[PDB]
């Protein structure tokens, strides 16, 4: 019951997938060969970690996950690497030719050749669930597969699973690690196409994560490995309620109720603390008060934007590790009397709190200090629309001259799809303005 | 034998209900295995009101446990007195109700409700003379609120001549799980206005404030709130469970307490409320004054902000009935303005010799006060603050509801508020 199926799409989705599943295994005591000594029920169970892992009769704990990419070289490293025994070969799906940074190739030309196979593989995972709750879809905005194939997949999932929940972790592009000039096109196209098919989407701004690694972990020039380990800690905080039990544990769906006031307004801002090196953490315990305060520091947000210049529609605090309500309540009280936290007038101002008692874990050879306690704040703020504004403006600059548009038209698309997508984004930006205006 | 059938629904409903059965089982001398080990015949005289007798002189709660997910009832079954319940009386689904009245009332709850009614019928069928039903639930979630009120409607259809009694936990922003609680509570209150005879209104903020301010609990838990509620429920049902003259059954209670059919929402109270001086002897005068103290009441409504239509007071323990009568007469004679003058002798007092475990004496207060309108006004305000912007409505329209049903629920509760106001000025 309550199974969740993860789908990792394109290079960013897959490599972030690598980092998350490695981290989950460490959190649950699952070895790279899938064996889990502590699990006394062989070949099945309804434990909390079974939401993310199925079990074979031979005692293997297998991720409820599909990895998909239109070229093979990223997934080949999964097939041949440390956790290769973890996955059944059929869970790892590849084509020969990628989408060349072109949404149109991901959604149409190349994607259509593999979409039926991908859905068949997902169906095989679904059939093994007794109470499937929904999907978690990991992908970049900027890549041709991450944008175009993800959109196609989400559309097809709506048809095949109806209104079964679909959540995204979406990688928003940054110039420091971007690989295509057309990523703003791809971002607007996939955001428009997927908008009606996603229930909730956690955007991860690569520039925000890049900055955090440079500033808080003292990494000179962060690699995807650096970025992905941090992102997996944040993803793990968000899914921990699904994978662990506990008296004070609050289900993600319950936070979701508060986080989505209207279908289109479904983009929470995640903030995570503490991000600190081993050298800085040594002999320096960060209390509940300190990590809570850090959530209202914009430098620690997963998306660059300024909530102090917007309005809140929800604030959720997801704690893990050595944390009790007494300390949380005191920390929140201090914050309410010192911070730029303004809510819209049609929303209650209470902070919603969840506590998972299983302490944070780290991967060997990582940059993050092992800490006793951590917190992920999920807020619904009008400020996140800043991210759309920046992207929409880059789109406008290029599209006014129709730069690179021939690449998309050549693969069968029409200018009509571009302006339709961009108008949807304009409406979204306007939606975020409107929800912030006071009631009459 | 006037049997009562007990139903507990959803997370709040089952956690409080489990505590309730723990508390009254101890009072009746029933251990966790259903065996009787008391030393007083008073314990068994009306035991059949709440318990069935099984083979081997076992007593089994006439209780049905209902939820749309298995978690809380798993905990109940694993709890202290979990094995005392009839295994077949656990009725549950797997998908949950997501804090959504529509899921409880129209979609998920609809799929489960017939199986619940089958167990309700089985229990009713063996009753020599069924009084009616008591339901424990919250109004702020999905299962207790939505499926609980669906249940009440179907029970009324099948048992239209039986009394329906609820213990209903009202949500508060201060002790809140989700922002949609005012939607769920407003939808449910209209159901309760039409389909219950008596509803005890328990405000979670009142419970929290009693724990923090009076009991000096620095960080109250749901567990703490639930022990308050359980103690209160034990007190208010004392007249049903032990030999007595006043309000000895559900119908006679309703006839005494409900002068107008819609105004059947009660403010309960309990004394003593003591912080951990806890050994100090309590006097009847002190019991009486605390029982009527707003701080000892559980609807977060100021009694002095309205008037009492009717009041029932129950005293427990060995004490002077002469002094009880004197003290009760004193309260009415010294604050007579807060009792409506057009219902003569509207304060009834009962005394029961058996006090709650670990106390020499205690007192429970049940008030039908027009000040309860403050509770519904609060809910109505919170409702409108969101509804004016149609915020969070998609959770409900996605289950097939339309906005018109929210508009009608809103109007209905504002009508109720107006109806209280007219008798407060009468
Ligand atoms: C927090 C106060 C606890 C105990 C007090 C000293 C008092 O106890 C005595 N003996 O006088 C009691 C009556 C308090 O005034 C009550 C408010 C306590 C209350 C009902 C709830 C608290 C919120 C909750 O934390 C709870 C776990 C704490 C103690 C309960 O075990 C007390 C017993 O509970 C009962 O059901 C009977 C009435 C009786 O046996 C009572 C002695
Ligand atoms: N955080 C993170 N971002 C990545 C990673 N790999 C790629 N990206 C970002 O993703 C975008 C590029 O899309 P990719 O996922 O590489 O492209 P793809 O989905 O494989 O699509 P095609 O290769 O065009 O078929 C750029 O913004 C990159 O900076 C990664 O491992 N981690
Ligand atoms: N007093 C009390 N209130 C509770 C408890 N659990 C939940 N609540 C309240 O009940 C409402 C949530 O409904 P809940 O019963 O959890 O939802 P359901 O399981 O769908 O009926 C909110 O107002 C909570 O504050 C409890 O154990 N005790
Ligand atoms: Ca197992
Ligand atoms: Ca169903
Ligand atoms: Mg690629
Ligand atoms: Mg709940």
């Amino acid at each position: 019951m309550r199974e969740c199926i993860s789908i990792h799409v394109g290079q960013a989705g897959v490599q972030i997938g690598n980092a998350c599943w490695e981290l989950y295994c460490l959190e649950h005591g699952i070895q790279p060969d899938g064996q889990m000594p502590s699990d006394k029920t062989i070949g099945g169970g309804d434990d909390s970690f079974n939401t993310f892992f199925s079990e074979t009769g031979a005692g293997k704990h297998v991720p409820r996950a599909v990895f998909v990419d239109l070229e093979p070289t990223v997934i080949d490293e999964v097939r041949t690497g440390t956790y290769r025994q973890l996955f059944h070969p059929e869970q790892l799906i590849t084509g020969k030719e990628d989408a060349a940074n072109n949404y149109a190739r991901g959604h149409y030309t190349i994607g259509k050749e593999i979409i039926d196979l991908v859905l068949d593989r997902i169906r095989k995972l679904a059939d093994q669930c007794t109470g499937l709750q929904g999907f978690l879809v990991f992908h970049s905005f900027g890549g041709g597969t991450g944008s175009g194939f993800t959109s196609l997949l989400m559309e097809r999932l709506s048809v095949d699973y109806g209104k079964k929940s679909k959540l995204e972790f979406s990688i928003y592009p940054a110039p420091q690690v971007s690989t295509a000039v057309v990523e703003p096109y791809n971002s607007i196209l996939t955001t428009h196409t997927t908008l009606e098919h996603s229930d909730c989407a956690f955007m991860v701004d690569n520039e925000a994560i890049y900055d955090i690694c440079r500033r808080n972990l003292d990494i000179e020039r962060p690699t995807y490995t650096n970025l992905n380990r941090l992102i997996s800690q944040i993803v793990s905080s968000i899914t921990a309620s699904l994978r662990f039990d506990g008296a004070l544990n609050v289900d993600l769906t319950e936070f979701q109720t508060n986080l989505v006031p209207y279908p289109r307004i479904h983009f929470p801002l995640a903030t995570y603390a503490p991000v600190i090196s081993a050298e800085k953490a040594y002999h320096e315990q960060l209390s509940v008060a300190e990590i809570t305060n850090a959530c209202f520091e914009p430098a620690n947000q997963m998306v660059k934007c300024d909530p102090r210049h917007g309005k809140y529609m929800a604030c959720c605090l997801l704690y893990r590790g050595d944390v009790v309500p007494k300390d949380v309540n005191a920390a929140i009280a201090t914050i309410k009397t010192k911070r730029s936290i303004q809510f819209v007038d049609w929303c209650p101002t209470g902070f919603k709190v969840g506590i998972n008692y299983q302490p944070p874990t780290v991967v060997p050879g990582g940059d993050l200090a092992k800490v006793q306690r951590a917190v992920c704040m999920l807020s619904n703020t009008t400020a996140i629309a800043e991210a759309w504004a920046r992207l929409d403006h880059k789109f406008d600059l290029m599209y006014a001259k129709r730069a690179f548009v021939h690449w998309y038209v050549g693969e069968g698309m029409e200018e009509g799809e571009f302006s339709e997508a961009r108008e949807d984004m304009a409406a979204l930006e306007k939606d975020y303005e409107e929800v912030g205006v006071d009631s009459v | 034998m006037r049997e009562i059938v007990h139903i507990q629904a959803g997370q709040c409903g089952n956690q409080i209900g489990a505590k309730f059965w723990e508390v009254i089982s101890d009072e009746h001398g029933i251990d966790p295995t259903g065996s009787y080990h008391g030393d007083s015949d008073l314990q068994l005289e009306r035991i059949n009101v709440y318990y069935n007798e099984a083979t081997g002189n076992k007593y089994v709660p006439r209780a049905i446990l209902v939820d749309l997910e298995p978690g809380t009832m798993d905990s109940v079954r694993s709890g202290p007195f979990g094995q005392i319940f009839r295994p077949d009386n656990f009725v549950f689904g797997q998908s949950g109700a997501g804090n959504n009245w529509a899921k409880g009332h129209y979609t998920e709850g609809a799929e489960l409700v017939d199986s619940v009614l089958d167990v309700v019928r089985k229990e009713s069928e063996s009753c020599d003379c069924l009084q009616g039903f008591q339901l424990t639930h919250s109004l702020g979630g999905g299962t207790g609120s939505g499926m609980g009120t669906l249940l009440i409607s179907k029970i009324r259809e099948e048992y239209p001549d039986r009394i329906m009694n609820t213990f209903s936990v009202m949500p508060s922003p201060k002790v809140s799980d989700t922002v949609v609680e005012p939607y769920n509570a407003t939808l449910s209150v209209h159901q309760l206005v039409e389909n219950t005879d008596e509803t005890y209104c328990i405000d979670n903020e009142a419970l929290y404030d009693i724990c923090f301010r009076t009991l000096k609990l620095t960080t109250p838990t749901y567990g703490d709130l639930n022990h308050l509620v359980s103690a209160t429920m034990s007190g208010v049902t004392t007249c049903l469970r032990f030999p007595g003259q006043l309000n000895a059954d559900l119908r006679k209670l309703a006839v005494n307490m409900v002068p107008f059919p819609r105004l059947h929402f009660f403010m309960p109270g309990f004394a003593p409320l003591t912080s951990r001086q806890q050994y100090r002897a309590l006097t009847v005068p002190e019991l009486t004054q605390q029982m009527f103290d707003s701080k000892n009441m559980m609807a977060a409504c100021d009694p002095r902000h309205g008037r009492y239509l009717t009041v029932a007071a129950i005293f427990r323990g060995r004490m002077s009935m002469k002094e009880v009568d004197e003290q009760m007469l004193n309260v009415q004679n010294k604050n007579s303005s807060y009792f409506v003058e057009w219902i003569p002798n509207n304060v009834k007092t009962a005394v029961c010799d058996i006090p709650p475990r670990g106390l020499k004496m205690s007192a429970t207060f049940i008030g039908n006060s027009t000040a309860i309108q403050e509770l519904f006004k609060r809910i109505s305000e919170q409702f409108t603050a969101m509804f004016r912007r149609k915020a969070f409505l998609h959770w409900y329209t996605g289950e097939g509801m339309d906005e018109m049903e929210f508009t009608e629920a809103e109007s209905n509760m504002n009508d109720l508020v107006s109806e209280y106001q007219q008798y407060q000025d009468a």
